[PDB]
């Protein structure tokens, strides 16, 4: 099944990408400590995908 | 009255002090527009909200020019 | 004052147009004011004062930064405005750095 392969993988990928961006964000809010990010994309690929959507006031 | 004319002296001074502050920071507004914004601020207002309006209403009236 | 008609006086000053003619633009103005009428922060007019000094110092217009130290006292002197923080918070937001042009009209 691709209801037992691809669907589960995509669900896991959604949750994992969400948690990964959460962790990168929670270091970026305060301010080598940035070297953890600098290592993980050494190519600068997916280097920052959140451009920070804006809020009202 | 007289003490109500002393208050009109006391506000005409402040509106002029804030105008000298207005020109050294080079705002696009003048004495009349500035006279509205002190009255809003006396009641209490969000200047994070007010500044987004003014950059919009001054930006969208040259399409009616 | 009553802020709903007071914002209507404001759109009569910025626009040269009648407010009985155009009312769609005044609707966008009420959209932003009456959703966040209160600021998201507390009062500190001291922190905003040391960035207007910090604005004229980095341009090396240092005679005008000491003129500004005299203008900042006068706002406290009259006390006809309850939040002197917000009127300076408003004027900092509407500022630009021209990188030219220093002149005076004080006194």
């Amino acid at each position: 099944l691709v209801s037992g392969f691809e669907a589960t993988i995509n669900k896991f990928d959604k949750n994992f990408s969400a948690h990964l961006l959460d962790l990168l964000a929670r270091l970026s809010i305060y301010s080598g400590m940035a070297s953890v990010i600098s290592r993980l994309d050494f190519n600068g690929f997916y280097t920052e995908r959140l451009e920070r959507l804006s809020a009202e006031r | 009255a007289a003490a109500a004319a002393a208050n009109l002296n006391a506000v005409r001074e402040t509106m002029d002090v804030l105008l000298e502050i207005s020109r050294i920071l080079n705002t696009g507004l003048d004495m009349e527009t500035l006279s509205i914004c002190v009255r809003l601020c006396e009641q209490g207002i969000n200047p994070e909200a007010l500044s987004s309006v003014i950059k919009e209403l001054r930006k969208a009236t040259e399409a009616l020019k | 004052k009553s802020p709903n008609v007071l914002l209507q006086n404001l759109c009569c000053r910025i626009l040269g147009r009648s407010e009985a003619d155009v009312a769609q633009q005044f609707q966008y103005a009420v959209r932003v004011i009456g959703s966040n009428f209160a600021p998201t922060v507390e009062r500190d007019e001291f922190l905003v004062a040391e960035k207007i000094k910090k604005e004229l110092i980095r341009q090396r217009r240092e005679a005008d930064a000491a003129l500004f130290s005299e203008l900042h006292r006068k706002l406290h002197s009259q006390g006809v405005l309850k939040n002197k923080w917000s009127i300076l918070y408003l004027l900092l937001s509407l500022s630009e750095d021209p990188r030219r042009q220093p002149s005076k009209v004080s006194s």
